[PDB]
């Protein structure tokens, strides 16, 4: 039978996330039931429907009460505690539980919902402490079933670990250095206001933002034998959606531009399938809104160096490319479940 | 609703200020 | 004696108030000694000197340690509580709190800085209930010096009623509508994201947003005749600072565009010189920033149809302009303490 | 053209207009009675197809595949010749057979300039902008019907034109036009530049996307030519603001008979479901700009921001796609011409 | 004795240059007396003055008539004429042409102020041919008097050679890659419209627009022991002044990130003073506007993997500072003029 | 050209006026004032600016295009 979901934040990933999974619910494992957040149903359902980003929702019919938000007669039962603890999964009968709100990422933070009655739970963010970070694509084949709480990592570290494993694997990456030129986010202020980061204090429409990131050493969770030897940073920029990944390898087998994009080509055609997407296309960021790969490399920015210092750049559709990522999870963890 | 009480304990919360300008 | 002045709030109406205090520090009756905010001394430090609309802060220097802010060797000190029942306005001998954290904007709450100690309040948005409102240019003569808590209404209606009000005394005004096109403001979200306002939920910087607004009939508070006789809207637009109002009015004594200007030119360089200016100049959004009259008209744009029917269009400073005001109400109230 | 035989269409200025209007075609080219054959643009067919199928605003087309040569640009392997050349008496439109041409380079909008076309072998032009001089000027819903075959050249207004004429009409026979003043809060367009830099408008001159940038226009004006009977009582001007498209008319009427702001919803709601449907559309939801990419309709009418006072000033608020919604009716008129092209 | 200079293209770098003539015109070897561009006097007065990035000039009062644009009682000469040779350069005793229009940047175009009778040519943008380039403290003082045209290379490349002529001097740089998130210009387009590159053919301030990057080539210039040693793009990103560049250079001598930070600090206080400015404050890219160093190295964003893998990152008014070192290399071809 | 172009359009419908001789002379006075505002236009292209000219020649170009939004 069906895998009972309950989303908790129903914020960007969170409402991406449902329109994704509203997409691909024909062939899916698992049923979106209930929904905790801050706003009442009407709110959410206005907003689910209506987005600046993602345009005006087609696929399905939805609509609202003071209970419910109903997304294509399915009826989502909805309710606004922000103590998890609190949530009423036991009732509902969830089982798992797209932990979006950003604020219960670590384990003693996401444990609250298997308190309230929860099974599992799925962080969309980098977890805080020793909780399993999986990347679909990289590393996600090493799921335990019997692990009760697990990251999806972060959406830039989704756009470069795929392409990072494939060049390792082809010529060995011995230390690399990271920028993602990226997409404001939430997080940030509109204008200038206090924030625990005196940059992202700033209004984030206006300027460029640098801000530190974990993404590159969170690579080394991902694939093992790579730990210690990425790091990097975040410059953000005045665009909402869509962001690019630059990437500077220092590599023990000498190669050319030509062959590196050979190789990430075969693997976007094999084994990252759906996953990497290989594009020789003159393109910019408006025309990756929506696209479902994690990381697509821009073959024509492709640099080699002396043979060992490569440079390839990958764009990601940060909230919903990210957004498949956790549905895919979130289905792989269901055909496992145990 | 849960959500305009939220606005009551936390008017200057960004879910719930509206400045008249 | 000098005023002693707190400052509730540090946010871009609170740390422009401070920035026009401190180029005006040598004449004035006001001496700024206190800053409660949900944020830190040093935080609120580094926002102070680096501001992404005003710029850098030149004249005086800005540090700060655990308990104060120092401006031009002048300490300011600095407490965090939410709650204005707990502040420490009778240990620092508090005259008059400018409220600007847009929370306490009724009698109710404002009162609570009058229980902790404070004597008067200057609210910087529109009141709710029994509050008087000023307009410095307009009515701030009226100002009664036994009144504890006071309202200088809004931006728009600090750039509207100047305007009305010298339309009035030379057309008669019978009724008028008003649009701002206004730059976007904190109470906006980034991306889209849970309000209680639908509207202001929409990515700020990609959206024209229409809002309701009573900054047009608030002008009927500070121009008592035109009481229930001007209403409008607000369209924020995605611009960080300075805005423009649209007014239309239907008028009593039959004039063309040329008269309007001529009557809207005389006043500025009068009776409401330093309120409203006169341009005949072909100027942008972005070369009204720091402009310190409430209202500057764009005598282009001025029109009339069939004598009765007046637009005239005015520029201003939302932030600062507002923020030049609220000083200028301040030192009206300290010249009048009684 | 006999019946049953499209009408064959050319656009000059393959700009923001043009390849709206080009992908337009290609959606309604099921029940269409024109033919899109030919393509006269400052640029080369390779970078002009690359644009219509990569549109930061549109997204990435969907429909057909897009291909071009050095001679063509292919839509779904139905070609289309393209030509480069900015006068247009040298354009090859005898040698194409071209019906109409589609004037939409921003620059022939006087009837010598579009003239030019005729002088090439077109038979007719319709101009995507206002007219100068007396082109006799269309707004679908409005006065479309009164367009007579012997016209050779027409114009079709401007934006601002096609969303206020609509709801002036329903206003005007409901309670009574006497004056009326309009504000359009415009998404900017491509004659501003950039950055500050040189132009014969000072005001267009500045950056783009970082100003509120007022400038002149005549499309309250121009209300007066498609509403013979409001000529001379409607003026406005315009207020461009950061966004790349959809823009907002702001319309203050002074009007005859007394009413509210329930009745002037109604009344345009009644419209728009009968002699206004398509042309119209009534919304009472809470909606921003970036919602009305892609409608079809002229004029959005947003109810939650109507307003009367004195029952006699009344204020209407009414949404617009510039560019897609613009550009269907640019097709709406050209279909209209074609069904009637004796 | 003074060097008389004309500018050609009064644009963003040519009024910036001009604004930044003005400020440092006490100590000047220069003077501005002529201009050629599109429009006439009296709309580059306009432009002038008011400026949407460096506000409105203040200093000097700026008017114009038919023929000339006065900047504090000093006169500068105005024409338009886009063909170079038919301007009056001999007419007015012209010495010096600051070639700015973007369209003159090879030798035979350059070479048309020549047969108009000016003297020497100074290209604010790099060179089409082998046309000598120089980046103020990098290369300057190997200029030759004797050279007719010059090229001051680009806004990348002013920033990114000092820094790279420190660190190669210190680690001895064998490779490297270089990321310019750079704002838009001129050059791209405000709506998707035709352009040689198919990728500044697309909305500005609307997309991330990865581009070409002048310094890819000129820094090897100007460095000549690393031609053909360092490669790199451009990402355009919706800003409309100041940039910031991303270099990750592959060292022989292993360090750290303390040791890389203190030799560029060093450099900055001695030999690179004025060129390189060391700052470990937390700021974002509206703080370095006006701000007068090529170069302004964010040290808290360094990281070295490894030893030899290196990552700086720095600041650049990419049109104010730019213009400054065009009137320094100006300032310099007059102290060795022949 | 704001009294002259009232002027030419009142003349005009002066002159229907008066033929709806007399209309002779209407129609007369009425191209005197076509012909002196033919001679302010003329004199206006003579003064025009390079940069006006070069507006005529390339009115596609950035500095020229005019959008009635
Ligand atoms: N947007 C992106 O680009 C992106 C990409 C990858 C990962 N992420 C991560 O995904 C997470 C979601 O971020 P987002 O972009 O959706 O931010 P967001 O602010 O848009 O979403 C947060 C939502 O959670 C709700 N919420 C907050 N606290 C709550 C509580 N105690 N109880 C119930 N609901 C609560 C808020 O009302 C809001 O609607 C973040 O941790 C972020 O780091 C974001
Ligand atoms: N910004 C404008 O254009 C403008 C113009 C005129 C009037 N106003 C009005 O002035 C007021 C200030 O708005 P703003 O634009 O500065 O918004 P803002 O968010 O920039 O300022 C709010 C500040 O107050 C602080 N604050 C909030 N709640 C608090 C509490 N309980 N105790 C202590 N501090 C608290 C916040 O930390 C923040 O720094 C608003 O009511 C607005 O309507 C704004
Ligand atoms: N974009 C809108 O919102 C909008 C809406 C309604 C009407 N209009 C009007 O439609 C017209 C087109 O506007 P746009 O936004 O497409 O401008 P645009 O600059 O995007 O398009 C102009 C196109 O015409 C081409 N062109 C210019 N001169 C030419 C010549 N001599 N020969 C051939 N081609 C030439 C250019 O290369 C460009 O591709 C304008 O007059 C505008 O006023 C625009
Ligand atoms: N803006 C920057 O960030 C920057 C930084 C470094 C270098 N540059 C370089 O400096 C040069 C100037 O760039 P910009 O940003 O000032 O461009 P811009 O378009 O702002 O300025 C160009 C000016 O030259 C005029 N012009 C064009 N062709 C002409 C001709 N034939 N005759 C006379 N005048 C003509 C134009 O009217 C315009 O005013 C470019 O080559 C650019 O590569 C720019």
């Amino acid at each position: 039978s069906m895998v009972r979901v309950a989303i908790n934040g129903f914020g960007r990933i969170g409402r991406n996330f449902m329109r994704c999974w509203l997409q691909r619910k024909a062939n899916s494992k698992l049923e979106i039931v209930g929904i905790n957040d801050t706003s009442d149903p009407r709110t959410n359902a206005h907003l689910l429907k209506y987005d600046s980003m993602l345009g005006i929702f087609q696929d399905a019919e939805i609509t609202a009460d003071d209970d419910c938000i109903y997304a294509g007669g399915h009826a989502v039962k909805c309710v606004s505690d922000r103590n998890p603890e609190n949530l009423p999964w036991s009732a509902w009968g969830i089982d798992l539980v797209i932990e979006a709100t950003g604020v219960f990422t670590s384990r003693e933070g996401a444990s609250k919902h298997l308190s309230a009655g929860a099974k599992k739970v799925l962080i969309t963010a980098p977890g805080k402490g020793n909780i399993p970070t999986y990347v679909v694509g990289v590393n996600h084949h090493t799921y335990d079933p019997s692990e009760d709480i697990v990251s999806n990592a972060s959406c830039t570290t989704n756009c470069l670990a795929p392409i990072v494993k494939v060049l390792h694997e082809a010529f060995g990456i011995q230390q690399g250095m990271m920028t993602t030129t990226h997409s404001y986010t939430g997080d940030q202020r509109l204008l200038d206001a206090s924030h625990r980061d005196l940059r992202r204090a700033r209004a984030a429409a206006m300027n460029i933002v640098p801000t530190s990131t974990g993404a590159a050493k969170a690579v080394g969770l991902v694939i093992p034998e790579l730990q210690g030897k990425l790091n990097g940073i975040a410059l953000r920029v005045p665009t909402p959606n869509v962001s690019v990944v630059d990437f500077v390898a220092q590599v023990e087998k000498p190669t050319i531009a030509e062959q590196v994009n050979q190789v990430i080509k075969e693997a976007s055609e094999t084994t990252m399938k759906g996953i990497i997407h290989y594009s020789e296309l003159e393109l910019v960021s408006s025309d990756y809104r929506g696209h479902n790969a994690s990381s697509i490399l821009d073959a024509s920015l492709t640099m080699v160096l002396g043979g060992n210092l490569v440079k390839v750049v990958a764009w990601y559709d940060n909230e919903w490319g990210y957004s498949q990522r956790v549905l895919d999870l979130a289905e792989h963890m269901a055909a496992h479940w145990a | 609703t849960s959500f305009q009480q939220y606005c009551d304990d936390n008017p200057d919360a960004a879910e719930c200020r509206i400045y008249d300008d």
